[PDB]
RNA sequence: ACCAAAGCUAGCUCAACAUACUAAACAAAUACAAAAAUACACCAAAAUAAAAUAAAACAUUCACCUAACAUUAAAGUAUAGGAGAUAGAAAUUUUUAUCCUGACGC
RNA sequence: GUUUAAAAGAACCAACUCAUCUAUGUGGCAAAAUAGUGAGAAGACUUGUAGGUAGAGGUGAAAAGCCUAACGAGCCUGGU
RNA sequence: CACGCUUACAUCAGUAACUAAUAAUAUACUGAUAAUUAACAACCAAUAAACCAAAACAACACUAAAACGUUUAUUAAUUACAUUGUUAACCCAACACAGGAGUGCACCAAGGAAAGAUUAAAAGAAGUAAAAGGAACUCGGCAAACACAAACCCCGCCUGUUUACCAAAAACAUCACCUCUAGCAUUACUAGUAUUAGAGGCAAUGCCUGCCCAGUGACACCAGUUUAACGGCCGCGGUA
């Protein structure tokens, strides 16, 4: 009999069984049977300029570490919006209906990189 | 698994369509009729049994068509004939002496005078003489010729009473219908079909007939020459 | 004549007769998978 | 009657709606909130999905009436692969032409003149036939789809080999798959020869009229044969989206305007897929008529009038071994009435270039009885082919 | 037995060198030494030939009304193939009055040309036959766009024992890294017609480059130096297959090596650009046991790519090159020796 | 003298209590031929338990037999049964909260 | 391949398909084989792939044959 | 090559022992390191219309009526390079099994080795040859043979099918001939319509198939009809 514990890959089947190995698709099938590759589907690697970047893969051994303080939503809010909203309330122009000036986003569907749908891979 | 039928074709065409035979198997997959399967590959030629069928509804009067070719059909024992009228052609069941280059009339008009019955002509039963040989007769007006179609077989008109025609089938049974039922005149083609001789047991396999079972069965009371009287006349007129 | 070689391998027939989809398409195959899961089988189907 | 649809194969009807949808003023509790089917809950009814942004590939096909070229009057189009029931008769009726059997006297003289032959005509044509049927392919027995166009090109080259003697055949050019469209209203019927032929020879100089004025005048007394049960539009495509515009295969300013010869090939390995000889003659007649009508309407105009300068077109249909030659002289443009002058067409039919060809030697009783090569050879067919080719010069 | 399938129109980076290694062919830039003893025959009408070429170009590019092409890319194969056919036909018909052999020649359109030969040995690396010596087999299945076959052989370009200081490049690698793939099917030697054909000699081949090997595609692939490598490889493969088929039709093979050099000409055409090549098969003994004391080499003269026209627009040819037309005229005016 | 022999542990078993009961992992892929990102649907179904056995056979019958009412009595009583084998209540009565949970179990 | 105006459920005989007779083998090469010899060999022919018919049944040119090496009715689990 | 097995393939190194039914060493054991690179193959348009005219060198035909296609009109993201199969001495039979295995090429240019080493007892298996006789052996001319021919009967008309694994037949089927059952529509029969389709008997052909409805069946719901329905077709005594 055949084997059941081994993985069922494309190498173990007939000619008509061609299963992918996990890569993402990059296009579709055109008119004359060929493959039309879409340049918007291929990932564009955004590489920065490492010329004047003074940072190495390792750090100094004598450099001190820090206590583990995982960044939280409350800490991020206190760092980015608490001073602005506090100053606005002290000045007396606070508007509870409009919070877009402090960084809040009502709907994610407007901008490019939304957070809940996660339109960006990485 | 349940299989699908090959008869999924709504559009009528003159070109032969491919058909998938099935030997006695129903849509489940079990044998329902024994002795069927393993014949010759055949195509299906769609036959138009409603003879009086005008092209457009604007002119519903009688029409004449021309016979192009009388061809062989593996699906039925008769011969088919291509008839063209207007912008379309159609397959019909050729009569005994229908040849290429004939004219066939298709009429639905009934008059006080009987018409001269040719072969390819198709008139309602109310317009044919009292002793006319017919074939491809109908049960209801516009239903289609379910009755006599086989090669050489033909029925006979007996009488017309109260606007209802009585015919006699090849089984010597009487069939009463309305007089407005269209019927083709004459005998069906291939009158020598019963005289054919299967030369060998392989011709039956060619036709698609598997051999009978080898089990010996003792005859019961059903066997024997049962001389039964002729059944009553089958009437299709709906009397209110 | 000579027996013993009744198994002729073919992946199409294997996966169509004892595959995961074949087991899950019927309520009895779902019971088969549930029984194999209760026993703790490493391989539930082919 | 007898409906041709079987219920078990037709699209099954949607299931009956749940009983909760018949209660007025009651909201159904369905499984649309969980995004999956669940038993015990009602079946949700969804409106037709609206893809606010359209997709070219994944959209429903737009109807025919939505097209801007949609017209109410039905046009009967004759394309390349349209078959005619009464081929020659239907073609003669639709084009209003008179049929003649023999080839015209000009081309017959050009053929029978021995000075217009190639150096080694018999051997050259035999070698061309043998190369087309056997030698051109590495297989044992080449197929018709391969040996028909090969033999047509071989005969075309054998004819081209005459340019060193006649320095006028350089005024021509070849064209492949050019869209031709010639529409005309004949007897309140809007016909349109529209499509593409096999090969098209064009020339700079027109073809001189070949019919005599006596024949053109006697054509007035000729009546067209009619078929009562069959309509003349039998076999044509009845369409409603079409353009009534005389569009020939080329644009304006084409240096080789005048069509000289059309070439039709029945390169199909199957008898039912090939054309009958009568249907092929009808097809070549209709396409030559479309080309002549296009040329006439581009030269003189779209007005319906009898042409004082006729338009002569030629056509050759090749089955692979059977040749049909046609010379069509168009003389009129008004085609609605059946009383005026009619065009002329000389059709030489059933011209056998060779009877049979044995790709392999036959052996009967351990001896070869017929060697490899064409059995039976009629050089008159190639003579007529060369006459039709040299008819321009 | 198994064999490599050599493709003339290939996508390999540097395939001309590998084909030269497979063929024992030395490539020389420029045209071969011309036979300057030619009589003052070329008094042809350059203006008429220019008008004919421009007529074919404008017909196939602007005048011919074809079916509505929905793809805006406007692929160049369907616009250059009929152009090439019409150009070949017109040039043959026009120059047939100067060259009398073009009238009697045969014009093949897309007819396959096959050649099968052996080159060296190789120890079988894997299988139950590991360690045994096996000869490398190659097969070329070419389909030239247009071939002109004549009755008599064209004259040679250089003597049969022509010595060249340039050597055939040998590859210190396996042919599988070209990449080339082994296959097993019918190994046929075809000239374009069967051996019973009386026209067993070739005059000029025409090869249209496909859309996979366009200049724009190569520039996008960042392969600019291979724009000429593809032409060289196509020529070296196609013309060698043709001349080898001619020699083996005459009856020469490895142990019956060729006595008279078999010459052929080729025109490789892109959508716009042209290139001309001349091949002279001198030796057919390419096997291992026959290449031991074989000093002869095959020669292929090549011409760099030069465009014929330049961005034609609205039935008006903007730029036109007469040198490519003169090259075509000379290629079609080459005549066999008369006796 | 070889072959060999002996460990005391891994762990299991039966109960009590118990939060109240489909453990952990679930980045991606998983009911396309599971672990294969990506296209205009179809989705779902129920209809009694039987027999092996006992009645020394076997035909009506045959406790439990994957449906909660537990315990002390009534009581193996009334009743039901080829009145045979066997089956079998009820009315009415009794039942004091927690720890003291481990093992004459391997 | 050969004989035949024949692709004639014709004839001789290969590939191929069956298994007539004999001799070895009988815990054997083999839970049905080897060798010789046989029958068909253009057909009611062999055969590849994929699907269907499931046991109170299927299928059967009836041998009560075959339905995963034990079938007068498969095997596994449960009743046990 | 397809199907199937998955690294058993390749290089180096080791084998005291484990695998090879024994060694030598190694494609079959062990460890480390590498490998199969696409042009071949897989995935690779719908919606309507014109389309009756077989493949067998297809010229043209036969019957058993036969897979394999283009053109026209409307929409088909348009922009290099997508993804997947590429080893092998291999698969199914507990085995490195004298077995079973589809297709295209050739009969060697490719694959391999019947003998571990001796002697030449019996018995056993295979072959070759044999005086004179030539079936006298034996159930039978089984087997073998320098033969490889001609006849007579029984049973089946014939070709064919059957008890995979003790029976290939005189058994079954079979063309032909007979009985019954059905006047009809969208999944078998059948996209058929009594010259048709089912349930059966017997067996081509030729000569025939004789008598019987008393009993049991079946039609007739009782009489009555049916045996090419189940089945039966005589005693006792004397006489030329
Ligand atoms: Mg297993
Ligand atoms: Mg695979
Ligand atoms: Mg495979
Ligand atoms: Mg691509
Ligand atoms: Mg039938
Ligand atoms: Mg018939
Ligand atoms: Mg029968
Ligand atoms: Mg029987
Ligand atoms: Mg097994
Ligand atoms: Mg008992
Ligand atoms: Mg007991
Ligand atoms: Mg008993
Ligand atoms: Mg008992
Ligand atoms: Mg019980
Ligand atoms: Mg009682
Ligand atoms: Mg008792
Ligand atoms: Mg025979
Ligand atoms: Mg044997
Ligand atoms: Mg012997
Ligand atoms: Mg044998
Ligand atoms: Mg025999
Ligand atoms: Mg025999
Ligand atoms: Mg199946
Ligand atoms: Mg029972
Ligand atoms: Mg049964
Ligand atoms: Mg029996
Ligand atoms: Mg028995
Ligand atoms: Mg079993
Ligand atoms: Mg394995
Ligand atoms: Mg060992
Ligand atoms: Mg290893
Ligand atoms: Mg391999
Ligand atoms: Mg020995
Ligand atoms: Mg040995
Ligand atoms: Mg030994
Ligand atoms: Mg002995
Ligand atoms: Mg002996
Ligand atoms: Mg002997
Ligand atoms: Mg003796
Ligand atoms: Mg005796
Ligand atoms: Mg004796
Ligand atoms: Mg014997
Ligand atoms: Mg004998
Ligand atoms: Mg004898
Ligand atoms: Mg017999
Ligand atoms: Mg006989
Ligand atoms: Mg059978
Ligand atoms: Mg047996
Ligand atoms: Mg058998
Ligand atoms: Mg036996
Ligand atoms: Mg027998
Ligand atoms: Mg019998
Ligand atoms: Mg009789
Ligand atoms: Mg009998
Ligand atoms: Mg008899
Ligand atoms: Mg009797
Ligand atoms: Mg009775
Ligand atoms: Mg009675």
């Amino acid at each position: 009999g055949a084997d059941r514990m081994s993985k069922w890959t494309s190498k173990r089947g007939p000619r008509t069984f061609c299963k992918g190995r996990g890569a993402k698709g990059t296009g579709f099938h055109g008119r004359d049977g060929k493959f039309v590759q879409i340049k918007e589907m291929i990932p564009e690697l955004v590489v920065p300029e490492l010329a004047g970047f003074k940072l190495k893969p390792y750090v100094n051994y004598r450099a001190p570490e820090g206590t583990d303080t995982p960044l939280t939503a409350k800490q991020l809010f206190l760092e980015t919006a608490a001073p602005a909203i506090e100053k606005d309330f002290k000045a007396g122009t606070f508007d509870p209906e409009h919070l877009e000036k402090y960084g809040f986003e009502p709907t994610q569907e407007g901008k490019l990189f939304q957070l809940y749908p996660k339109n960006f891979p990485r | 698994a349940t299989s699908v039928s090959w008869k999924s074709r709504t559009k009528y065409t003159v070109m032969p369509v491919k058909m998938r035979k099935s030997g006695g198997r129903n849509h489940t997959g079990q044998i329902q009729v024994h002795g069927i399967g393993g014949g010759h590959k055949q195509r299906y030629r769609m036959i138009d049994f409603l003879r009086f069928r005008p092209e457009h509804e604007s002119k519903p009067g009688p029409f004449e068509e021309k016979v192009i070719a009388v061809r062989y059909d593996p699906c039925r024992s008769a011969d088919i004939a291509l008839v063209a009228g207007g912008n379309r052609k159609r397959w019909i069941i050729a009569t005994e002496n229908m040849k290429a280059g004939d004219t066939v009339l298709n009429s639905d008009h009934i008059g006080r005078m009987a018409v001269a019955a040719r072969e390819g002509d198709a008139h309602p039963l109310g317009a044919l003489p009292v002793g006319t040989l017919i074939n491809n007769v109908e049960s209801e007006p516009g239903r289609g010729a379910q009755y006599i179609r086989a090669a050489g077989t033909c029925g006979v008109l007996l009488r017309k009473v109260n606007g209802t025609a009585i015919i006699q089938l090849p089984s010597k049974r009487q069939m009463q219908v309305l007089e407005t039922c269209i019927a083709t005149v004459g005998r069906v083609s291939n009158v020598d079909h019963n005289k054919r001789v299967i030369g060998k047991a392989g011709r039956n396999r060619w036709l698609g007939k598997r051999p009978n079972s080898g089990l010996w069965q003792r005859k019961g009371g059903w066997a024997g020459r049962k001389i039964r009287p002729l059944p009553p006349m089958k009437s299709y007129v709906k009397l209110p | 004549k000579a027996r013993g070689n009744e198994y002729q391998p073919s992946n199409i027939k294997r996966k169509h007769k004892h595959g995961w989809v074949r087991r899950l398409r019927t309520p009895t195959g779902v019971q088969v998978i549930l029984r194999r899961m209760h026993k703790g089988r490493k391989s539930l189907s082919h | 009657a007898y409906e041709w649809g079987v219920r078990s194969t037709r699209k099954p009807e949607p299931p009956p709606l749940d009983r909760v949808y018949e209660i007025p003023g009651l909201e159904p509790i369905t499984y649309a909130g969980k995004m999956h089917f669940m038993p015990g809950l009602a079946r949700p009814v969804f409106p037709p999905w609206d893809p606010g942004w359209t997709h070219p590939k994944f959209r429903r096909l737009p109807p025919l009436h939505e097209h801007p070229l949609y017209k109410d009057q039905a046009c009967y189009v004759f394309h390349q692969r349209c078959r005619l029931l009464e081929g020659v008769k239907q073609a003669l009726w639709l084009t209003k032409t008179q049929l003649i059997e023999g080839l015209p006297e000009k081309v017959l003289r050009l053929a029978d003149d021995p000075r217009n032959h190639i150096e080694n005509q018999d051997e050259r044509v035999l070698n061309a036939i043998s190369h087309a049927r056997l030698w051109h392919s590495t297989e044992d027995i080449p197929k018709r789809e391969t040996y028909c166009p090969v033999i047509v090109d071989s005969l075309i080259q054998l004819c081209k080999s005459q340019i060193l003697k006649h320095p006028s055949l350089a005024r021509r050019i070849c064209a492949q798959n050019n869209t031709l469209s010639a529409t005309w209203n004949r007897e309140s019927i809007l016909l349109q020869v529209h499509g593409s032929s096999g090969a098209r020879l064009n020339a700079k100089d027109p073809l001189p009229p070949v019919a005599s004025q006596e024949e053109v005048e006697a054509t007035k007394n000729h009546v067209l044969e009619t078929f009562y049960p069959i309509s003349p539009t039998m076999g044509l495509q009845e369409c409603n989206v079409y353009d009534v515009n005389d569009d020939t295969g080329f644009q304006e300013g084409y240096p080789y305007p005048c069509p000289h010869t059309l070439y039709f090939l029945e390169s199909a390995n199957l008898r039912p897929r090939r054309f009958q000889p009568d249907q092929l003659r009808a097809k070549m007649i209709l396409f030559a008529f479309g080309s002549a009508l296009a040329q006439a309407r581009l030269l003189y105009g779209n007005d319906s009038k009898v042409l004082e300068q006729p338009v002569v077109v030629q056509s050759v249909g090749t089955d692979g071994r059977l040749f049909q030659f046609l010379v069509l002289q168009l003389n009129t443009t008004d085609l609605a009435s059946d009383e005026g002058v009619k065009n002329l067409a000389w059709v030489d039919s059933d011209q056998l270039l060779y009877q049979h060809f044995w790709c392999l030697p036959v052996i009967k009783k351990k001896v070869v009885v017929e060697p490899v090569g064409p059995i039976g050879f009629q050089p008159e067919t190639f003579r007529k082919f060369l006459a039709l080719y040299l008819h321009g010069a | 037995f198994m064999k490599y399938v050599v493709y003339p129109q290939t996508f390999a980076l540097n395939a001309d060198n590998w084909y030269q290694s497979f063929t024992k062919t030395v490539f020389l830039s420029g045209l071969p030494p011309t036979p300057a003893k030619l009589e003052p025959e070329p008094t042809l009408d350059i203006t008429a030939l220019r008008e004919a070429v421009c007529d074919c170009l404008l017909q196939e590019h602007f005048f011919l009304r074809r079916k509505k092409r929905a793809p805006v890319i406007q692929d160049r194969e369907a616009i250059a193939s009929p152009f090439l056919d019409q150009l070949v036909a017109s040039l043959t018909g026009l120059l047939s009055v100067h060259n009398p052999v073009l009238a009697a020649a045969a014009l093949d359109c897309k007819r396959p040309v096959h050649f099968f030969w052996l080159r060296g040995e190789e120890i079988i690396p894997r299988g139950h036959r590991k360690g045994r010596v096996d000869a490398l087999r190659y097969q070329i299945n070419d389909k030239p766009h247009n071939q002109i076959r004549i009755s008599r052989q064209l004259p040679e370009f250089v003597p049969l024992d022509y010595s060249i200081p340039i050597e055939v490049p040998v590859m210190s690698c396996k042919p599988d890294k070209l990449p080339l793939f082994k296959r097993q099917y019918e190994n046929t030697i075809f000239i374009g017609s069967k051996t019973a054909d009386p026209l067993c000699y070739g005059h000029t081949q025409f090869h249209l480059l496909p859309d996979k090997l366009k200049r724009e595609k190569l520039l996008k692939q960042n392969c600019a130096d291979q724009i000429e490598v593809v032409f060289r490889a196509n020529a070296i493969a196609s013309l060698f297959a043709w001349t080898g088929a001619q020699a083996m039709y005459q009856g020469f093979w490895s142990e019956a090596d060729v006595t008279r050099p078999f010459v052929s000409q080729g025109v490789i055409t892109d959508g716009k650009y042209f290139s001309f090549f001349c091949y002279q098969l001198n030796t057919l003994a390419l096997t291992a046991q026959a290449d031991q004391n074989n000093p002869r080499k095959n020669i292929c003269w090549g011409t760099q790519s030069k465009p014929l026209y330049e961005t034609i627009e609205d039935n008006n040819v903007k730029g036109f090159n007469d040198d490519v037309l003169l090259q075509l005229v000379q290629f079609l005016l080459n005549r066999p020796k008369e006796d």
